[PDB]
């Protein structure tokens, strides 16, 4: 069923028998990461490892003790030995803690995974610091988003997804502590 | 006709629904990151398929404001 | 296809993505993206990333005495059948993302 | 008149089983509507499940059935 | 009048039947609001499926209250 | 003629068991609908498997009515 | 024959014993049925955990009706 | 012989113990289906825990089976 | 002698309280399976978690059988 | 003496409240594995919320229990 | 001295409302692990509700306690 | 007697409720306020079988 098991090494060995013998072997995305899933450790009792990423940043990639992600079923926590987890994220505060303090990042979705090494990658589009997002924009955009209902369930479902994301944005900026 | 979630079922891409949900984020930003959140909205490019080889019409996006929500 | 006109402005995720889009329009059982890798000034040796269709071979290659991919407990909201489905296609958007930003440095 | 009145008091105490049978068309009838509201394109396909499993526990409904008169008029 | 007494308490016990059905329905008409909080897009096909599993669960209730009343009034 | 009634109220009391038969194959035809509305593609072998559940699930109702038979003619 | 009449009313009441079993039945002849939605290649192994499940739950069944005849015949 | 009639019918009144047992034992077998076909590479180590769930929670079947053991002859 | 016929119907009837504690261990013991589905590497903490739930929801089974002793010889 | 009968048939259908302590222990004392599976941990501070159940249950187990006592020495 | 025996012998029938009581706070009891192992962060807002659901549950038990000694010792 | 077992039926879906209560609001803490709304119109809309099982017992003793 797995009968054609790839990598870096066999396209390395298949690879000089088909090409021309001087060019060296094209890099591979493995080769620019020391941390995988499989490979056990990374634990080191309460604080793990958070690679909260983005497209266009990196918000956090040293180790926390509890992270509060906003899962399509509902907000659940990970800490630090955690079942491993492949959790489709809604629209909702991602909170990062080390201690007292806590860093409240509103994202837009995307997934989160939890690997068996505990290692925990964050994947949004969209990750803003709740600071900067204004209170009254939200209901005022979410008026006109109940408004606009049309049957093109491509807009429909456009309109869905913006009163769903404007409603926990709302939601979470009243709920602030 | 598809089978999976609300966006999945409706003809539409993951991308383009995660896109749509990340420009909805963008548009209700502070005004210090407002702006300089449109550098990473904006899309500009140009696309042409070629079916014999080397023929084919063109297919130009200019689009600054973000992802089309209508229709693909 | 040719995507052209890409780094006249800059290189955004909605224009990869929409490039995505279009490689999914027809839809294969593998991707294979050629870019080179920026690794300084002086080097940039090119790079082939692999993304495939999410069990339309992807599964397949990763079960192996049961499988890796069941260790993960899916909180989907549908079934793990489409949140691969829409993994690969995030999947997608990111290495091309990734690939033509590298390749713009380098 | 024992008997006579034993089979009444039977007869109420056999239709409790109903009871089994009315809670699982209950949740039989229920995953139909989460089943539906997963994928409604295979929405036809699981009210044909639903009434083979109607009728395939309304079998037992008229097991019960069968003894509340076995022992009222048999 | 150990029939006549007899048939009371038949009725009685026979009756309570009915709480397998108030529960199947109880959780079949949660269901509903638990598959449709999850589509709210296509809740009024659901309501379809709700009353034919609520027609085809009372069918029980309507067998339980008719063996009450040929226990009742023989 | 206290046998000849407590035979009937034996067996008005051992149909009961037929409550649970009734409610959890309620649970099997449902999980039949939600698994099969999970991935339809293989709703030959699990309508198969519900078959199979069924079937070796009312062996359990006809021992209830075994049991039934046995204190009502025997 | 009030030593002859308790016999069916308590194994009347002890085949109520079944009742249970087909509820277990039924929610593990269902959780075979979703489980094998997730994979369908492990749907061997999960059949032969069934069937082994089963005969040891069967088994508390038959120790029901073992009682049920030696209260009714010995 | 109203004492040895009762402690028959107190007997037989007696072994639905069985019967929340043998549900116990469909929860639990099923949940290793369901445990089972998530993950199959400790699809022994779960039996294994299954069978020592079924070891420890027999002993409620034992225990009402010694019991009552202790009501027909003791 | 309805002194010691009714204890032997109570302590009899007593033990019924053992049907819903074998659901409950069963329920436990299941959820064991796929918490150690979940994650391998605390099944053997989390089989101590299972028995030190067992250990405590035993007593209730201890709790409904000392009232049998209670019932019949105290 | 009907009385000192009915003390004791009273009893032992006074302690069958003991199987829905059984079943809630056991559905709590399952959720503490599956719970201690999720993130383990919070496993020591899971079984503090398992044991202070277990004791807010233990209120209505004992309170079946004076129940089941001041029905037989009050 | 049947009405004293009668007062017994319901008071036996009327604390069966106990194990409904405990299978709900056993169910409530889960979930307070269930939702402290989402988030632990939230944990004693979950003890706040577990707790208030605890004491509005106890109020069905003392309803329930009410006629236990309404029909006793009133 | 008898007719107060329908008390058990009340305590399991309270149970049931107030366990769904914990679950919810684990899942939005948020709205963890509307939700037990919704539980307080919810025990109260089955305070009602209760109150009628009880109205039961004192029309079986009281008449």
């Amino acid at each position: 069923e797995a009968a054609a098991p790839a990598g870096p090494k066999e396209f390395t060995e298949v690879w000089n028998k088909k090409a021309p013998s001087t060019l060296i072997v094209p890099e591979f995305p493995s080769n620019y990461t020391a941390v995988k899933a499989v490979g056990e450790g990374q634990v080191h009792g309460d604080a793990f490892p958070v690679n909260f990423y983005t497209p266009h940043s990196i918000l956090s990639q040293a180790q926390k003790d509890t992270v509060v992600l906003p899962g399509v079923d509902g907000y659940f926590g990970v800490k630090a030995s955690h079942v491993p987890t492949i959790a489709q994220l809604k629209p909702g505060v991602v909170e990062l803690h080390s201690g007292a303090e806590s860093e409240k990042f509103f994202v837009s979705g995307g997934f989160a995974f939890v690997h068996p090494n505990g290692v925990t990658d964050i994947c949004v589009l969209e990750a803003a610091t709740l600071d900067q997002v204004d209170p009254a924009a939200v209901k005022s955009a979410l008026a006109a988003a109940s408004a606009a209902q049309p049957t093109d369930e491509f807009e429909q479902a456009a309109n869905r997804a913006a009163i769903e994301l404007y409603s926990a944005l709302e939601s979470a900026v009243e709920a602030k502590a | 006709a598809p089978s999976g979630p609300f966006y999945r079922v409706a003809g539409m891409s993951y991308l383009r629904y995660s896109n749509i949900c990340a420009d909805l984020l963008r548009n209700v930003l502070k005004e210090p990151f407002k702006a300089k959140a449109q550098a990473r909205q904006a899309i500009h490019f140009r696309q042409a398929p070629y079916v014999d080889g080397k023929a084919g019409a063109s297919k130009v996006y200019e689009l600054e404001n973000g992802i089309p929500k209508t229709a693909n | 296809l040719a995507i052209a006109d890409t780094y006249k402005v800059r290189v955004t995720f909605g224009q990869a993505s929409l490039i995505v889009e279009e490689l999914i329009k027809h839809n294969p059982q593998s991707y294979q993206i050629l870019f080179n890798k920026f690794r300084s000034a002086i080097s940039f040796k090119p790079t082939v990333a692999t993304i495939l269709s999410p069990d339309l071979l992807e599964k397949q290659l990763e079960d192996v005495t049961g499988n890796s991919l069941d260790a993960y407990d899916i909180e989907a909201s549908h079934e793990r059948s489409d949140v691969l489905r829409d993994l690969t296609e995030f999947h997608l958007g990111v290495t091309l993302y990734n690939a033509m930003l590298e390749n713009n440095c380098s | 008149s024992v008997l006579a009145a034993s089979k009444m008091v039977g007869a109420g105490c056999a239709t409790i089983a109903l009871a089994g049978v009315g809670a699982g068309l209950g949740v039989m009838f229920g995953s139909l509507i989460n089943g539906a509201a997963r994928n409604p394109n295979i929405a036809k396909q699981l009210v044909g499940y639903a009434l083979l499993g109607f009728a395939l526990t309304e079998s037992i409904a008229l097991f019960s059935l069968l003894v509340v008169f076995l022992i009222l008029f048999a």
